[PDB]
């Protein structure tokens, strides 16, 4: 039912009867690896304390590190120097000392993996191997994934920096499901120094039954997931009810010291990602709390296209509640020094201004925009007083509406 | 890689071991070099001269297509032996397969023999020339039309019935759909300023008589008076008012950013406020500090709901004195698309269409009933194939013979 | 689709890992700079405008770092004598006061 052949066949996704659409992988690869860990310093070496006989085996024989081992207990795996040598059991992740598994359809959420024999509990299945990123290649590979239309993202965060992804090679580890009573999980070891993560079973599972592990559950975009094996208290939905951010999803970076920009340009990303506006009150208040922090003319640029592509007039009234144009006001007194580079962001200034749902010219009084755009780009605020005040105008192409829009559509 | 393809014209005379000439002149209305190709499959059983002689002109230049002529069954042999040795051996540049599109020998033979040819070409064959011709048909053929008499339009008969009807009749309706294909393609300013092939255009422009044409031309032959926009006739005092408000449509120059379109000085201001809505963009005397909405809607249709035919009809009838209902969509397309070419795609020659270019005699000459002559030379299995008095490949069948 | 985080250590795992691994080393545990400053402030004490040696300093705080490990040493002896696994100050009060200080 595996039947890994390295010659290309016609089976075009689902990867249940051939295996060779993708590829597959060995021990992970790394991208950016420098010399700069606790490698060969400190970690030289852990050996086991053991004084071993080695000359009675199948007769009176005790297995050589078992769980009575100063490095099992601790989940380390022993190096080459061990005093049993090539009779340790530890070295599971080197000799590739691995389970009976088969790739099968079990349920229609998916493909999955069943036991082939009886298998012990603390018994080791097989390696999560994948591909490492880093820290700024995650932020992007992502948004320029989800708008591929993808069901199945294989991303597992190591450590707080670092993500595997496993889709473009993978081992047999990547058909295993999630289910709310797990029997088999991952744990985190430590082999030759690297910190590598694998499966082990808890309890005695029968020849022919299923094999899953638990999700530390977590959701990235919008949307929402839910879970189809219903044990007895299955929480629903892959990922839970609640939204974390695509910081929180991979773990946020160890922001090197550099600057407090990241964070600005991160969280604007974050709003961005969207890319309908702002949908919510409490984009809205992030929104208010970045301007405050911005201090560049892109990072100012993409606030007020984020507001121009807000339609929400609940958001947009929400930003004007929240001082919206004072926040606004501040940009564009810091625009009355002359340098002539601002002029791009007085006519985007000018044209969120248009959006924005403004009640009263009381407002524009209070927060002090409108002397700033008397005395403004001169036509855009010569339209935009226009608008604020009534009538005449430094004539307006107007745009037809969009019942019309939708009949030049259909007429071709 | 360059302005237009390079376009290697391969007029063969015969085909029959005498000398083909075979000229990859440039896109830019030019002959960029030329060969000939004595080797034919002559030989009565050379199989290899051929295909050597062709691999070598291959290799000599890089065309960007090849253009072979053709006049009979030889011709078409011929054509197609080359075709196929170019795309196996991908002779068609040195580094892929080009595909070499039949032409039919019809333009090119008239062309290689004209005033334009001998003035190109005066030491040179008329394997050459009609080469050049060729490629020039299969590169511009609005440049070869401009750049002929009209005597050069009287030499194609458009029908038989045409020479019993007083031939002014027809003289004029042919200037006249000249004129107007001009007219509706533009006309390049600086394409007639240095490349011959290109010149002499300002003859079939609206408003631009042949006399006016001329002297533009000489004027700015002398001064060296460039196109610059839409005014350089206005001015530089060399086109009147009358003319320049009757050729502004006509006129294009390579460069302001509406000179090289169908937008006139007195519809300028009224297409950069049109395009300044669409863009949504600042208005500040957009005629060519603006550059948003001028040159995104030029590179796409930025916005097109914004700009609404019942407003810029009413800003017209306003100001301006005149309804754009009709003309605000020429001045949209004006202003998104510069120089926009009225010409048709290239034709494929098709099978009734290419026995009529090259061998020169279609089925519709041949009625049923008349006594057509049937030269058997050779039978294939049971019958005679031979050739006919027209160069038709005229197989006698079993039937003919019992 | 979300990116999933594999699981967490249990609890007490890689605070053994911790003891071995500083259990294997040899070194200084010790904020050298914030050592330096609090014994010249406690110095100033006994004689003002004084000098030191590095060897001077460096001396105080081997037989700092190794008195605070014996105790610890003996104190987690009785934590583990009082059946808890937590440290606690009644504890290390019964090491000194049984040792003699």
């Amino acid at each position: 039912d595996d039947f890994r052949d390295p010659q290309r066949w016609k089976e075009c996704a689902k990867q249940g009867k051939m295996p060779c659409y993708f590829d597959l992988i060995e021990e992970n690869v790394y991208l950016t690896e420098r010399k700069k860990n606790k490698s060969h310093r400190d970690i030289k070496r852990m050996q086991c304390e053991c004084t071993p006989l080695s000359k009675d085996e199948r007769a009176q024989g005790e297995i050589a590190c078992g769980e009575d081992c100063l490095n099992r207990l601790l989940m380390i795996e022993c190096s080459s120097r061990c005093p049993n040598g090539d009779y340790c059991s530890n070295r599971r992740f080197q000799r590739k000392q691995h389970a009976d598994v088969e790739v099968i359809l079990t349920e229609k959420k998916g493909w999955g993996l069943r036991a082939a024999k009886d298998l012990p509990s603390n018994t080791f299945v097989l390696e999560y191997c994948g591909e490492v990123l880093d820290h700024k290649e995650f932020k992007a590979r992502v948004k320029e994934y989800a708008r591929n239309k993808n069901i199945h993202y294989y991303f597992m965060a190591l450590k707080n920096d670092e993500i595997i992804d496993a889709t473009q090679k993978g081992n047999c580890s990547r058909f295993m499901n999630h289910s709310c009573e797990p029997n088999c999980e991952t744990q985190k070891w430590t082999v030759n120094g690297q910190l590598r993560v694998g499966f082990f079973t808890t309890k005695l599972v029968p020849s022919g039954s299923e094999l899953t592990f638990d999700y530390q559950f977590q959701r990235y975009g919008k949307e929402a997931q839910k879970c189809f094996c219903g044990s007895a208290n299955c929480r629903g939905y892959l990922g839970g009810e609640n939204r974390v951010s695509i910081r929180a999803a991979g773990g946020k970076m160890k922001k090197e010291r550099s600057r407090k920009k990241d964070s600005v340009d991160g969280e604007l990303e974050a709003l961005m990602e969207n890319g309908e506006g702002l949908s919510d009150k409490n984009q809205v208040l992030s929104l208010s709390r970045l301007m405050v922090r911005i201090e560049t003319l892109e990072q100012k640029l993409t606030c007020l296209e984020l507001i121009q592509n807000t339609h929400s007039q609940s958001c947009l009234k929400s930003f004007l509640e929240r001082h919206g144009l004072s926040l606004l006001w501040i940009w564009m007194a810091e625009l009355g020094d002359g340098r002539e580079s601002n002029q791009k962001l007085q006519e985007e200034i000018i044209k969120t201004l248009e959006h924005l749902p403004i009640p009263t010219k009381n407002m524009l009084e209070e927060s002090k925009v409108l002397p700033i755009i008397q005395r403004w780009i001169s036509d855009l605020a010569t339209k935009l007083l226009d608008s604020w005040k009534d009538l005449k105008e430094v004539y307006r192409i107007p745009k037809k509406s969009q019942t019309e829009k939708e009949n030049t559509t259909t007429e071709r | 890689q360059g302005k237009g393809i390079r376009v290697l014209g391969i007029a063969f005379s015969s085909a029959r071991d005498h000398p083909v000439f075979c000229a990859l002149v440039n896109g830019e209305g030019e002959v960029t070099d030329f060969l000939r190709l004595p080797h034919f499959t002559e030989e009565r059983e050379k199989k290899a001269q051929d295909i050597e002689t062709l691999k070598k002109f291959l290799l000599n230049k890089k065309p960007h297509v090849v253009t072979v002529a053709g006049e009979n069954r030889d011709a078409q042999m011929l054509i197609e032996d080359v075709k196929r040795i170019v795309h196996e051996l991908d002779q068609g540049q040195q580094l892929s397969s080009i595909g070499v599109e039949l032409v039919d020998n019809e333009l090119a033979i008239l062309y290689m023999n004209s005033k334009k040819s001998e003035a190109e070409f005066r030491d040179y064959p008329p394997v050459l020339r009609q080469a050049v011709s060729l490629a020039r048909r299969i590169q511009d053929p609005l440049i070869e039309f401009a750049q002929v008499c009209s005597e050069d339009i009287l030499c194609l008969k458009f029908h038989p019935l045409q020479e019993h009807v007083v031939k002014e009749e027809l003289l004029n309706a042919l200037y006249c759909e000249f004129i107007n294909r001009v007219n509706e393609v533009g006309v390049d300013v600086n394409r007639a300023i240095a490349h011959p092939y290109s010149q002499a255009l300002i003859q079939y422009v609206c408003g631009l008589g042949p006399r006016k044409g001329t002297h533009l031309l000489k004027i700015l032959k002398q001064n060296n008076t460039r196109l610059e926009s839409r005014t350089q006739l206005v001015t530089m005092c060399h086109m009147g008012p009358k003319v320049f408000m009757n050729c502004a449509g006509f006129l294009k120059i390579d460069t302001e950013v509406l000179d090289g379109s169908r937008v006139h000085p007195e519809t300028y201001e009224w297409a950069r406020k049109m395009a300044v809505d669409a863009l949504e963009y600042d208005e500040s005397a957009e005629d060519a500090n603006p550059a948003g909405a001028l040159e995104e809607i030029l590179e796409n249709p930025e916005r097109l709901k914004d700009l609404d035919l019942d407003a810029f009809a009413e800003e017209l009838e306003r100001q301006g004195y005149g309804d754009k209902h009709i003309t605000l969509y020429d001045i949209r397309a004006e202003l998104s698309c510069r120089y926009k070419d009225l010409r048709t795609a290239y034709r494929s020659p098709n099978t009734e269409e290419i026995f009529n270019m090259l061998t020169k005699e279609t089925p519709e000459t041949f009625y049923i009933g008349k006594l057509i002559i049937c030269n058997v030379t050779g039978i294939a299995h049971i019958g005679v194939k031979t050739r006919l008095d027209n160069g038709v490949t005229g197989f006698i069948p079993t039937k003919f013979l019992s | 689709g979300g990116v999933m985080k594999p699981h967490r250590y249990r609890p007490g795992t890689v605070a053994l890992r911790e003891i071995r691994r500083y259990q294997k080393s040899t070194e200084l545990l010790i904020r050298k700079l914030p050592f330096q400053r609090l014994v010249r402030e406690i110095a100033q004490d006994f004689k003002t405008d004084l000098r030191f040696q590095s060897s001077a300093v460096m001396a105080l705080q081997e037989a700092s770092e190794a008195y605070l490990v014996a105790l610890f040493e003996d104190t987690n002896l009785c934590a583990i004598h009082a059946k808890r696994v937590t440290i606690m100050p009644k504890d290390i009060q019964l090491a000194r006061r049984i040792r003699g200080e």
